[PDB]
């Protein structure tokens, strides 16, 4: 097998900047290299083949370079339609190998999250399991750190997180953590708290509730 | 019995290049690199027998992409050899196999002979249009490639001989100009008028073999051997002149050449080799030329009837390039000019009611016209029958004083040096046997110091470095005979040998008296 | 119009096999090759194999333990891929691409099918409410299989400020997502907020009302 190495793995830029993704080939592949643009919900879109040959319809701002083992993809002036996950593929030998991808993300002003907390409804708790959820609404960047505390004591091994994609309008994020416990371990503790650390908050924001209050 | 710097290669040698004191040989399945001084082998590179597969493209790992069992090895005969100096100096080689694609070898600074260090094939597929291949350069049936840098880019003027089997699947262009992309990873055709092909109906009935190609006076010329018309079975030679503006084919014209021997008059209508050079003073005043003018020296032969195969009857004609251009610009009228019969149809819309504009000698228009002359450009043989019973196959030219001297090679493998003059006996002052193999027309002439250079001559698997002066002496075996040498060879007797003063290292060298014995 | 149209999504139990089809149109079929590329959740693209309808040549990745089998029907110009001995590792999206023979330059693709491999069975979701200057309320769609679920609000009348999160695979093998929305807190008494959870695999259409708690 022959290994491809993309760099960087993820990078953020504003509209109108130049962004360059480098690909390193394990062996000399000559100019048998393609670049792909991949957006969620659709198949990968071939942009550049033969290291530097653009496909019909691809804008001029996309440019290919490199030969042998070093390759480069360049976007001169970014546009909103260009933020996606780009992949580096070889066409030189079997097995065919891709890169690890590169996430391109829009840069905006830092925005503090809006932290909410939802206790378990009585329906599920009357069934055996209770799940408390914590919400971080419309923030940037994704430097979120959420940790659960019960009776002022940290939690581990029971939280599962989930993040939305960058919003098409205001370029923000949103995160939902689900702390799942059994009704037995739930009815033994009083206060349930969610701690949030973010690059846009002066101090770690904690949102708590009492089990019956 | 001549001790000369030579080199054998174990495979036939096609083209040869001289650059930076190294000699590059493009041979069947190999590319050799010799030291210029002694023709000792310095470097090699194996373009050897290669396996062809349709699903395999240049620079690929074919052994992992396809099933290669039972594959017939194909010998990769060199077809073109070029050196690029515009950017990083490199060596572009085009072989016969692998769709006739080319590859480049980059030269390092510390060492200028590393041809196996950095090698990049020049190929890019055309997924958009699967029938177009600008990287398929060279026809295996015969190709002449002339490269030149213009407008800060590298251009490839290619003449290809086409078999009818190529056209269905793997087609090529009769005359094309390809631009090397700035990424050096592919050629491209800038317009629909960058290439001129033969009609599919005439791929077999109208063969075209491209003999020579050169650049002069900001014009591109291609010497070729074609059929006189289409329905006729006799062959002749044409010279092709065109312009190239932004990698295009403009003002394309074909004009027939005729080399006659008035001793009614027989014509030698098949060019075997040519060489453009400037003339010496004598021949210059003998052909109405100046010392700085470019002359096209051509070696012609007579065709076996209704064929393009030449018999052992040769001739030698000089065509001053300025007279060629003036013949293009003046002879044109309302009867000599014709439409290109093999490009357009014999009954085409353009071939009926379109004329060359007189606003024109090199203009590029959106709808370019491509013409073909009726009256030929004739010249009389300058040797006047001296080689009318052998087959000359190689020629080059240099100047010694006021004399223009021609280096000729024959079919039988003979090399000879003759003095070119219309008024005078065209008797070769040098004449020996290089090899049993015919002498290749691909030769080199290098000048060093004061008109004392050499010429590289190819015969079979062997190439030999032949000095331009002093060989006329090395066949005399007596001082009374060494004294009778023609004055321009400047021979003299060194004790036991007949050489020139440069080659008499120690002892006595005499050119005045000789004292025989009785 | 040159198009590649793959089959539908499929769910299989571990140990079984799956056969995905890819019907192509718009070009001479034999003149191109067909490759297959899968992507697992949280991972990048992975080449599985290439097949040439002209020669019948096939090449598979040694990473797949020879569990792959690609076939081709030329008279109908369709490609087929078979993956046997399915593991949970093989839960992914499978793509069918074309290339100009040996170029491996994939210009046109299929839409990709979802193949889900897990020892779980089809179970309808359980919708639980997430009750409240600004207010936030949501729906917790818990324990369903397989993906996906479509979640709207007020029968599609409320789109602004809605965030439906991607599902997360629980330690039991049942997915669970949450779909929330922010609304002005001055409307919680004059505007009812309902979330519509539709799980087509189980034909489970559910409309759940979200109202603030008792106190
Ligand atoms: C690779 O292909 C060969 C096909 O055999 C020949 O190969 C080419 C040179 C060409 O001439 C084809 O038309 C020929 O048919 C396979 O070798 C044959 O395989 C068959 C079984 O299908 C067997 O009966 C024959 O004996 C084989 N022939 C020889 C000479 O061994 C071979 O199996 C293929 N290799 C693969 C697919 O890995
Ligand atoms: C060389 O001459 C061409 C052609 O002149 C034309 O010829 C006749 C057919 C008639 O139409 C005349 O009136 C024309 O002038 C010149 O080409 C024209 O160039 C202009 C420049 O913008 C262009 O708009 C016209 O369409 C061109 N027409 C044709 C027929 O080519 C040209 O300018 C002259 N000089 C060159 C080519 O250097
Ligand atoms: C070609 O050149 C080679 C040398 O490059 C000549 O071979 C040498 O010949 C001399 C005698 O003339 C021998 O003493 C040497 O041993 C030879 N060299 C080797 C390596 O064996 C050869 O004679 C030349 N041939 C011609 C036809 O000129
Ligand atoms: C086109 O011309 C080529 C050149 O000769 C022919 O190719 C040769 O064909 C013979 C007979 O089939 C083979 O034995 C040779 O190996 C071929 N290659 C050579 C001589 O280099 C070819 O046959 C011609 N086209 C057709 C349709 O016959
Ligand atoms: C050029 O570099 C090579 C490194 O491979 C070395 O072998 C060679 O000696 C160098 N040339 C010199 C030092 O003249």
């Amino acid at each position: 097998d022959i290994q491809m190495t993309q760099s960087p793995s993820s990078v953020s830029a504003s509209v109108g900047d130049r962004v360059t993704i480098t690909c390193r080939a394990s062996q000399g592949i000559s100019n048998w290299l393609a670049w792909f643009q991949h957006k969620p919900g659709k198949a990968p879109k071939l942009l550049i083949y033969a290291a530097s040959s653009l496909l019909s319809g691809v804008p001029s701002r996309f440019s290919g370079s490199g030969s042998g083992t070093d390759f480069t993809l360049t976007i001169s002036s970014l546009q909103p339609e260009d933020f996606a996950t780009y992949y580096c593929q070889q066409a030189n030998s079997f097995p065919i190998t891709f890169g690890q991808g590169t996430r391109l993300e829009i840069k905006r002003t830092v925005a503090a999250p809006s932290v909410f907390i939802f206790p378990p409804s009585d329906e599920q708790l009357k069934s055996g399991t209770a799940s408390v959820v914590c919400l971080l609404n419309n923030f940037y960047p994704r430097e979120a750190k959420v940790q659960w505390k019960v009776d002022n004591a940290l939690q581990s091994g029971n939280s599962q997180e989930s993040v939305t994609e960058q919003d098409s309008k205001d370029s923000t994020y949103s995160l939902s953590s689900t702390l799942t416990l059994s009704k037995a371990d739930y009815e033994k503790h009083k206060v349930y708290a969610c701690e949030v650390t973010h690059q846009g908050l002066s101090s770690p924001v904690t949102k708590s509730f009492n089990r019956g209050e | 019995k001549y001790q000369l710097p030579n080199f054998t290669a174990e495979t036939p040698i096609q083209n040869v290049i001289l650059h930076e004191h190294h000699i590059f040989l493009g041979a069947t399945n190999y590319i050799y690199v010799l030291n210029e001084e002694d023709l000792q082998k310095v470097a090699e590179y194996k373009t050897g027998p290669v396996l062809e597969h349709p699903d395999c493209f240049p620079c690929q790992d074919c052994s992992s992409k396809a099933n290669l069992s039972g594959g017939v090895w194909k010998d990769n005969i060199n077809m073109a050899l070029v050196v690029d100096t515009y950017y990083d100096d490199q060596l572009i080689s085009c072989g016969s196999v692998n769709r006739g694609t080319c590859q480049r070898h980059v030269f390092p600074h510390n060492h200028t002979a590393d041809i196996q260090s950095e090698v990049h094939c020049i190929f890019s597929p055309q997924i958009e249009e699967p029938s177009q291949c600008p990287d398929c350069v060279v026809s295996a049936l015969g190709a002449k490639v002339l490269s030149s840098v213009k407008d800060r880019f590298i251009n490839f003027f290619v003449g290809n001989t086409i078999n009818s089997s190529y056209f269905p699947d793997h087609p090529l262009h009769s005359i094309s100009v390809r631009r090397l992309k700035e990424t050096k990873d592919g050629f491209m055709f800038l317009t629909d008028q960058s290439y001129i092909d033969v009609l599919p109906e005439f791929r077999d009935s109208y063969p075209i073999k491209y003999v020579h190609a050169f650049e002069s006076n900001n014009f591109i010329y291609f010497l070729t051997v074609q059929r006189e018309t289409l329905d006729a079975q006799t062959f002749h030679t044409r010279i092709i002149r065109f312009c190239s503006i932004n990698s295009g084919l403009h003002s394309y014209m074909e004009m027939p050449l005729e080399c006659i021997l008035t001793e009614k008059k027989e014509v030698f209508n098949i060019l075997q080799a040519a060489y453009v050079s400037k003339p010496g003073a004598q021949l210059a005043r003998q052909i109405g030329a100046s010392l700085n003018d470019d002359i096209l020296f051509g070696v012609f032969a007579q065709s076996k009837p209704d064929s393009a195969e030449p018999m052992d009857r040769s001739a030698m004609c000089a065509f001053p390039i300025k007279y060629v251009n003036d013949f293009f610009n003046k002879i044109v009228n309302k009867n000599n000019v014709r439409c290109l019969q093999h490009f357009y149809g014999p009954n085409h819309e353009h071939c009926f009611n379109r004329t060359l504009l007189r606003n024109s000698g090199c203009e590029a228009r959106r709808d370019e016209y491509r013409t073909e002359f009726t009256t030929a450009l004739q010249r009389v043989d300058l040797f006047m029958g001296q080689f009318s019973e052998v087959l000359l196959t190689s020629i080059s030219t240099f100047i010694k004083g006021d004399l223009t001297i021609a280096n000729l090679g024959t079919s039988e493998g003979r090399f000879m040096q003759v003095v070119v003059s219309r008024s005078g006996p065209s008797t070769p002052h040098v004449n020996f046997l290089l090899d049993s193999h015919p002498v290749s027309p691909e030769v080199i002439v290098e000048h060093t110091l004061n008109q004392n250079g050499y010429t590289l001559v190819i015969t079979g698997k062997k190439i030999t470095k032949i000095p331009l002066n002093g060989l006329g002496c090395r066949h005399f075996q007596s001082c009374s005979q060494c004294l009778s040498a023609p004055p321009f060879v400047q021979c003299g007797w060194c004790h036991d040998k007949c050489v020139r003063s440069e080659e008499c290292l120690s002892g006595t060298w005499t050119q005045q008296i000789c004292l025989p014995a009785h | 119009q040159v198009q590649l149209v793959q089959s539908g999504a499929e769910v299989k139990k571990p140990g079984a096999s799956v056969k995905v089809s890819c019907e192509t149109s718009g070009y001479t079929f034999t003149s191109y090759g067909i490759s297959w590329v899968r992507q697992a959740p949280g991972h990048g693209l992975e080449w599985m194999g290439w097949i040439s309808a002209y020669n019948g040549y096939t090449n598979y990745a040694q990473k797949l333990q020879g569990r792959v089998t690609m076939t081709t029907d030329t008279s109908t110009s369709t490609a087929y891929m078979e993956l046997r001995s399915l593991r949970s590792d093989d839960t992914a999206v499978y793509y069918c691409a074309r290339d100009l023979r040996g170029t491996n330059y994939f210009d046109y693709w299929g839409q990709g099918t979802l193949v889900t491999v897990s020892s779980a069975s089809t179970k309808g979701p359980s919708v639980f409410p997430l009750a409240p200057g600004t207010a936030a309320l949501g729906c917790l769609v818990k324990d369903y299989f397989p993906e996906p679920v479509t979640v709207s609000w007020n029968s599609g009348a409320l789109t602004s400020g809605v965030h439906t999160f991607p599902a997360v695979l629980q330690s039991s093998g049942l997915y669970s997502l949450s779909s929330v929305v922010t609304v002005p807190s001055s409307s919680l008494g004059t505007q009812t907020y309902i979330c519509n959870v539709n799980h087509k695999p189980s034909n489970t259409k559910v409309d759940k009302r979200v109202e603030p708690k008792s106190c």
